[PDB]
Parts: C-alpha cells; structure tokens; sequence
C-alpha cells in the first residue's frame, strides 16, 4: 500500500508543513480519479529544538523524537561543526535517512517531499538523495536559486524555489506550495499508475576516442551513457552502477585521478572505481587525459604550481601538464584499486599519447611520461590474475585504439 | 648560585653573536623526530635572537633602560629583577649579560654606559634550555629515544589526569606537565589521601625539567607521563622522552586544550612538524564529567563523536546584567565556584567582597559541581571567542551547573543560548553506560 511522507521542521514551519501535506493529500486523490490504490500521507517532524509537536491536523504523524530514536550515531556525523544547530541538523539528517531507509524496506515508499530554508534543505536533501533514482524527491527551498550541488549531488532531487522566505501562509507561498505539492502528487500517481548499457568517461581532449567507441558500441547493439570527467561525472557513473543502471564500463578518461593526487578542481574521491569492482561488472580502463590536472584561471593556480607547464584553455579554466613522477602516483592509485578485483578487468594503454594535447607536435606531448605510466601499470598489476594489461601501438584518439578498447570489452563481456 | 656559572657561554657574549636575521631558509635533515628536535632548538634560538635584537633596537633609538652612571632609569621597566639584558659599553658595543641585583638595583661595571631589559629578559629560560639541549647534541645531532611512546588523544573530563594519577608509580616514574599551576594541582590531588607521594622530584613543570636537567634530583625514570603533551612543540616531547631515560612514555593530549602555537614571528613550523610521531595512538571520547549539553558542544570541536556517562542533560544558562555594579555579594550571591576570564575582572569581584575567585586559566584541569562565570568588562575581550581554548575550558569544569553573568553580548552568550534550545532527545544520544 503506497505511502508518501511530507517532512519538515514543525517547530518553525508547522503551518506551511500542514498546508503542503494538506495540498498533497488532496492532489493525490484528485489526480488518481482513475482510482485504484489509495496513497497514504504521513507527516514527519524533523525539528531539532526542544519544542514539541504532537500532531498535524488529522494526519498520521511522526514526532521529532521518534525519528531520532530509530537512529544510532555514525561516522557521517563524527567530524567537527561550526555551531550547535549545525550538528543537531546533521544528526537529524542521518536519523531521517535511517527512518526513510526502514520505510522504503518494510513499507511501500512512493515518494518524499519537504520544505525548508538553507538548514532545512540541507537536512532533507541528504536524506532524500539516499533513496533510489526514480522515487519522487521534492523540496520547496529558499536556496534552490544558487549553488545546489551540495543538495542535489548526482540524484534526481528536485528543488522548487520558494520565491520568498518561508514564513507563514501568504498569497505568495500559497501558490508556490500549491504548485510544488501538486507536482509531487503528479509524480507519485504517474509512477504508481504505470538493452545492456555501457558507461563511458570523457573529456574534450579524448572526444575523438569516445565518439568512435560510442558509435562502435551502438553498432554492437549497446546503449551508452557518456560522463564528462569533471569529478562529478565519475561519481555520477558509479552511483548509477550501484543503482543497477549500468552493466559495463569503458573508463577511457581517468583524468579525475590526476586532480585527486595533485589537488585539482575536477577531482574524484578516494572511492573511485570501488562501485564498479564491487558490482563485478566488466571493466575496460585506460589513461585518457591523465596528462593534465584541472585549475583555472591562472591566478587561482596554487603558488607551488605556477612554475609548472600551464595551458590556458580559456579564461575560467587552465590545464597543468602532469610530470613523470606524478604519473607513477596515478598508477599506484589505479592499481591499488584494480588489485582488489574479483572479476575480469582489462587495462588498455595507448603508447603514442593520452590526449589531444599529449600528441606528437602538441603542447602537452611527453612520451617520457606516457612511457612511465605504462611501465608502472604493467608492473603493479603483473601479479593480478583478474587483470590483463594491453599496451597498444597507438594514440588514444586513433580510430584503431577506440576499436581496440571495444574488442577488449567484448572479450570480457561476450555477446 | 652556581647556575649563573652554567650559563657563562652567554655572559658578555656580543648581542650580534646571538642574533640570526634568517631562520626561514633553514632546511632540516634526518628522521622526522630528529628534524622536530632540531626545529625545537631553533625555535629557542629564534626566540632568543628576537629578544636580544629588540633590546639592541631599543638602545639604538616593560622595555626598560638604565643609566649606569646615575644608577637611575631613563625608562623604568614594568617587571623587576630581570635575569638578563643587553649592555651598551662606552665604546657603544652591545653584549648580552646575566644580571645580578643588590639593595640599589642592578650591579654594574665601570665600562657599562646603559643597560636594557624587557619582558623577555625577565627570565633566562631560553638560554637555560639552549644550554641543556645543546649539551645533548653531538655536532647538532640529537639522540632519539628507543622508548615506546603511547599517545592518548582525549577530551575534557575523559580522565587524562585521572589515569595518570591512577597508573603512575610515584617511586619510579615521572610526571611532566606544562605550567606550575597544573604541576601544583597534580601534586595536590596525588597527595590528597594524606601522604606525600608527589614531590618536586617526580612531578615537574616542563620548563623546570629542561632548565635544571643535571642540577641533581634524579634523572632516570622507568615511565614518563606527560599531561597535556599537545601543548608543546613536538621536538620538545621527543627531548623529554629521551631525557627522562624512560622505557615507555604516555603522552596524554587534547587537541583543543590550548594546542601548541608557534608564536615566534616568521618562524617556520610546518604541518608535518606539528604532528607528534608515536608508536601507538589511543583515543578517549567519553567524558566522565560533562553534562549532555556541554557534550554536544564538545562534539563540534573534536574529530570523532564525544559521549558522556553523566545523567545531566541541560546545565547551562546565562544572564545579561544591566548595571555592572549590580553584581555584588549582597545584591546577587553567586553559587559555587566563581570564575572570570580576566585578572581585572577577578580583582574587581574580589574587592566587591566575593570569596575565592579565580580566572578560567587558573583552574585548568579542575572540576566543580557548580560554576558562576562572570564578565564585567564591556570592552573587547579577545580570549572570549567561539573557538577560544578558554571558552572550551570555561564550559567544561562543572558536573552539575554553569551560569554565565555578563554585561555584554559575546560568542559565549550565543553558545549557551543555542545549547539551551537543542532537543533533549537528541542530547540523550550521547549517553553511555560506563
Ligand atoms: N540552537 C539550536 N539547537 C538545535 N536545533 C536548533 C537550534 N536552533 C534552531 N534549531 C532548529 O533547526 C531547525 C531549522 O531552523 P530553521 O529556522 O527552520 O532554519 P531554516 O529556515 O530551515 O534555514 P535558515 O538557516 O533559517 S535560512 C528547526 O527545527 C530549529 O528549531
Ligand atoms: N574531587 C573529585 N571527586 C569526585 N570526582 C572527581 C573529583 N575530581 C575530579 N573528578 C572526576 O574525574 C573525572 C576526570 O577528571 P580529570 O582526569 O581530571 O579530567 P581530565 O580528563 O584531565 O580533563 P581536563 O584536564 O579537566 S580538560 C571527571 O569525571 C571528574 O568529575
Ligand atoms: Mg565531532
Ligand atoms: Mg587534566
């Protein structure tokens, strides 16, 4: 029996929470005029002050204390914080995540919706995006206009702008809250009343390779999802991997690894590749654009790097050429992960170059680094039975390398 | 006594010979511990160069200056009986000198024209330490102890001092702590059962240990206990371990208890030097003293969750006072231990007739059931900041209650106000059996 949850800090936004819940319940009943399964609405209070709310009109209601009592302090909140409210909100956020995780297991979670300022949005966002892609996740937020990445991440979380600060039901909020609630109900009802995909990492400097590979793959009958390797791309792909949306990966551009080691703006986190290996799905990995760490503009470039070989791609971004010593570090990080594999993995290395800038007669060209990267990889993976290392006589953007990458994928994932 | 003789290497040395306008391009070599020890010595060399250099600067164009011939001050200093200073001869030469005093002031020489002293030359601790530390070096290379060093990273009231007091064998071990106040409290708590087991020999301040090393007493100890070792330069801890001749050292530390600050102007103390190198790290994250709300605060300042054995949930409150004068023993009695942040405020309350008042800094490490904290100064008080070690200490002394009386709004009012607002059910999540 489908149920949705309306969540907010009742101690500060009780009437708005009530209004929204009220409008969501009414909308769910209207839109499903075709009828069938009835959708239940439960109101959840996530207040962190001591002010207690024991009910919300005639709605099934969960008080602040019940959300917390289902939770046990974890690593997510063991760090340091700016103030007392920030820590309280962080703990409540995780407690909410646990509460929703239980709801999604022993209950039929059909969607979640909430509202809040920067604090409430921060509290709700974290918990909401932990739910599977597809499940309606909506928040009316006073901070939907501005930097939203820390709230949305790689999820399908939707932030409806509140237009004016959330403070009581007025002629403005009535409309904003009404539309948001009607949207959520629409998403919920629509969802209730109703090919092998390969993930590929890309950069401008490796697009020739990516498009060739993509075209070949489509011809082989696969569907593809391309991810810009800006740090978020790699993560977006891996979350989709654990989400069951991707059955195979051709990690052509692993450049995010460089920014992680050196300290660039488009870096991956220490968990890169983990998701792929744990799902045990076929993986063909390469070294695309591993010759550059992202920064930009020049002035931003940390002091100790202004003495490095820089390339101004444009005004806002500049690319730094990776040294020979840094590449060995890249290999260590990659190998360290790959040596944990419990399923087939193939590493394809292009002898000629790793990017359009790392080619004969190009700015970043450095066969000394390319050569080093290759050797370190072969040696670190030499005793890995699950991994094969191929060193091809081509440049990453050559059409034959692209087709070689696909061949390697086919052999570890036959069709 | 015979100490001035031990510092002869510094007496009448030219001021120039002790000044180093550099110590920024210094490159250390060898094992990390060695580099830290080398760096500790240089921090002392650098602190002395600055002290000597400022005295000379004062002579060229607190900071007192004496006219030798008239035996009268041209500029009277704040302190008295300075252990040293810089002498300016008639030829206008500058020498460092260890000073002697009699009924009529500084005992001088015929070729001395003027003498300069300052807050830095009140004591010759830096020279004393250099003397001691340099005698342990063979061509600038310090010896590293083979002893096992265990670091216990803790929080307020987790039992740092309690454990030391419970595990030390007063007949074979040594307890070192920064500051006389702390050393005195440790001895007092150790001797509270009626017998004196903690003396000047098995419980010493870090400065006394470093300065009077060899002067006698006793030098070899089986185990070394350092209370609040994170208040010291890492190289200093390395020296103490080696100098105690212990086979194992327990360094009890707290990352928020006024951590070691460089202080020396333009002196290098990189992040990898600031990290103590030990054989084993232990953690203490359960406070056995503080209420659940203070614990909420502690969670914000420490890596890792902080739990509490205490049943007390909410314990802080405050009061904005309109008339600073209204705060008097008759108008409003102050419950429990009365504390202030500054000495000025401390004197004030004492003259008003309040009994047994101390500053927060004066009661570090102490425990009280109830505390009445007071701020009478409406003027800016730098040590009263959201991230100030003093505030941390001021909030973690009580087991039962704390009330802050202030004449002006400050970050502490905010902290207490926020703590009073947090949910009690959230506060319950910090509770542990023990
Ligand atoms: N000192 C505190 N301790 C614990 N919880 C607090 C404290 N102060 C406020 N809260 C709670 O934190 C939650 C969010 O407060 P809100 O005023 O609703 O913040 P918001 O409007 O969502 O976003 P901003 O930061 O105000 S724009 C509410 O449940 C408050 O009661
Ligand atoms: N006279 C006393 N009687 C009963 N309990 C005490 C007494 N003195 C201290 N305690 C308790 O001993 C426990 C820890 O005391 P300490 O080890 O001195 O605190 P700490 O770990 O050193 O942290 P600091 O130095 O105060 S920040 C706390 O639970 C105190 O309440
Ligand atoms: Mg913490
Ligand atoms: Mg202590």
């Amino acid at each position: 029996s489908p149920r949705v949850f309306c969540i907010g800090t009742a101690d500060t936004k009780f009437d708005e929470l009530r209004f929204l819940s009220e409008h969501v319940r009414s909308s769910l009943n209207s839109f499903s005029n075709k009828s069938s399964f009835k959708v239940g609405v439960t109101v959840v209070d996530v207040s962190t002050s001591w002010k207690e709310t024991n009910s919300c009109a005639d709605f099934d209601f969960v008080p602040s204390k019940d959300v917390l009592s289902c939770h046990t302090l974890g690593e997510e909140t063991m760090g340091t914080f700016a103030d007392t409210r920030g820590l309280a909100i962080a703990i409540m956020s995780k407690a909410l995540e646990t509460f929703l995780s239980i709801a999604n297991d022993e209950q039929n979670l059909a969607g979640v919706i909430g509202l809040g300022g920067s604090g409430g949005t921060s509290l709700l966002s974290s918990a909401f995006r932990s739910l599977p892609i597809g499940i309606p996740k909506v928040i009316i937020s006073t901070v939907a206009s501005g930097q939203t990445e820390s709230y949305i991440g790689t999820s399908d979380l939707v932030l409806f702008p509140s237009v004016v600060d959330i403070c009581g039901i007025n002629n403005v909020s009535k409309v904003v809250l009404s539309n948001a609630g009607a949207a959520f109900a629409g998403m919920v009802i629509g969802r209730l009343e109703s090919k092998f995909t390969v993930g590929v990492t890309m950069f401008g400097v490796t697009t020739p390779c990516v498009n060739a590979v993509k075209e070949r793959l489509v011809k082989e009958g696969y569907e593809t999802l391309v991810f810009h390797a800006t740090g978020v791309g790699g993560r977006a792909m891996e979350d989709l991997v654990r989400g069951g949306f991707i059955q195979g990966v051709l990690d052509i551009t692993t450049t995010e690894v460089a920014d992680y080691v050196v300290g660039g703006v488009m870096a991956c986190d220490s968990s890169r590749f983990d998701a792929i290996l744990e799902k045990k799905i076929p993986l063909v990995l390469s070294v695309g654009a591993l010759d550059m760490v992202n920064f930009g503009p020049k002035t931003t470039i940390p002091p100790e790097f202004q003495q490095r070989k820089i390339h101004e791609h444009n005004e806002q971004v500049s690319l730094m050429r990776t040294t020979v010593g840094e590449n060995k570090k890249f290999a260590a990080f990659i190998a360290e992960k790959l040596n944990k594999a419990s399923s087939s993995v193939c590493v394809c290395l292009p002898e000629k170059g790793v990017s359009a800038l790392d080619a004969p007669g190009k700015d970043f060209y450095d066969p000394e680094a390319t050569s080093c990267l290759t050797r370190e990889l072969q040696m670190l993976l030499e005793n890995n039975e699950r991994c094969q290392v191929k060193v091809l006589p081509y440049h990453i953007n050559d059409a034959e390398f692209a087709n070689a990458l696909v061949d390697s994928f086919l052999e570890i994932s036959p069709k | 006594s015979e100490e001035i003789e031990s510092l002869e290497q510094f007496h009448m040395a030219t001021a120039s010979s002790l000044i180093h306008k550099q110590m920024c391009s210094i490159v250390y070599t060898g094992p990390l511990k060695v580099q830290q020890m080398k760096n500790f010595i240089d921090s002392l060399v650098a602190s002395l160069s600055a002290a000597v250099s400022n005295l000379v600067k004062i002579l060229k164009d607190k900071f007192g200056v004496l006219d030798v011939a008239s035996k009268r001050w041209l500029v009277k200093p704040s302190a008295k009986n300075h252990a040293w200073g810089v002498v300016e001869t008639h030829a206008r030469k500058y020498h460092v000198a260890l000073l002697e005093h009699d009924e009529f002031g500084i005992i001088t020489c015929d070729n001395w024209r003027r003498v300069a002293v300052s807050s830095e030359s009140v004591v010759y601790s830096d020279m004393a330490k250099l003397r001691t530390l340099r005698r342990l070096l063979k061509d600038g290379e310090p010896h590293v102890s083979s002893a096992k060093v265990v670091l216990v990273d803790g929080v307020p009231g987790c039992g740092k001092t309690k454990e030391i007091l419970s595990r030390v064998n007063f007949e074979e071990d040594l307890i070192l702590v920064p500051g006389r106040q702390a050393a005195e409290m440790i001895r007092r708590r150790a001797n509270a059962s009626g017998i004196i087991v903690a003396t000047k020999d098995n419980v010493r301040t870090v400065d006394s240990f470093l300065m009077n090393y060899g002067k006698g007493a006793r030098c070899q100890f089986k185990r070394l206990f350092i209370d609040e070792g994170l208040m010291l330069h890492t190289g200093c801890v390395n020296f103490l371990v080696e100098m105690s001749l212990c086979d194992i050292a327990y360094v009890y530390g707290d990352t928020q208890q006024i951590p070691y600050i460089n202080r020396v102007t333009g002196f290098p103390y990189p992040a990898h030097f600031a990290k103590l190198e030990v054989d084993e790290v232990e953690t203490r994250r359960t406070t056995l003293r503080c209420p659940a709300d203070v614990t909420h605060f502690l969670n914000q300042r420490y890596e890792g969750h902080v739990m509490c054995t205490s049943s007390e949930k909410k314990s802080v409150s405050q009061e904005m006072v309109s008339g600073a004068a209204s705060i008097n023993p008759v108008s409003k009695p102050l419950k429990g231990k009365i504390l202030t942040f500054t000495q000025s405020d401390k004197e004030a309350l004492l003259s008003r007739g309040y009994a047994d008042v101390h500053t927060v800094h004066e009661v570090q490490g102490e425990t009280y059931a109830d505390v009445s904290l007071v701020r009478l100064t409406p003027t800016p008080v730098s040590i009263i900041a959201r991230d100030s070690p003093h505030v941390l200490v001021s909030l973690s002394r009580h087991t039962k209650s704390l009330k802050y009386y202030t004449v002006v709004m400050d970050p502490l009012v905010s902290i207490i106000r926020d703590l009073e607002r947090v949910s009690s059910y959230l506060l319950d999540m910090y509770k542990v059996d023990a």
